[PDB]
């Protein structure tokens, strides 16, 4: 049998044959360094 | 150091021919979080 098969993904298909497409997202985290960080917030400057 | 590659340098003009008599210290310039093994480098010559 051929490993690979076709999806053959139709719009009149049901939603559990619907497309979706699937992103998994690792946040690998070597044990050095760090280059992935968040875009926190940063508030105004008060003086005085 | 600690998986970070830091790079100072400076610019001095020569009072004289060679190693001129004073002091001028190395500003930062860059660091880098390559975290690379290194032992051992070579530089590269211009040839016209
Ligand atoms: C290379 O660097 C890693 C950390 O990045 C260190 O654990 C390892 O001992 C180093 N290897 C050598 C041969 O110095």
């Amino acid at each position: 049998y051929f490993p690979l098969q076709s999806y053959g993904f139709r719009p009149t298909y049901g939603v559990g044959h619907q497309p979706y497409r699937v992103v998994v997202l690792s946040f690998e985290l070597l044990h050095a360094p760090a280059t992935v960080c968040g875009p926190k917030k940063s508030t105004n400057l008060v003086k005085n | 150091i600690d998986g970070y590659f830091k790079i100072y340098s400076k610019h001095t003009p020569i009072i004289g021919r060679d190693f001129p008599q004073g002091f001028s210290a190395l500003e930062p310039l860059v660091d880098l979080p390559i975290g690379i093994n290194i032992t051992r480098f070579q530089t590269l010559l211009a040839l016209n």
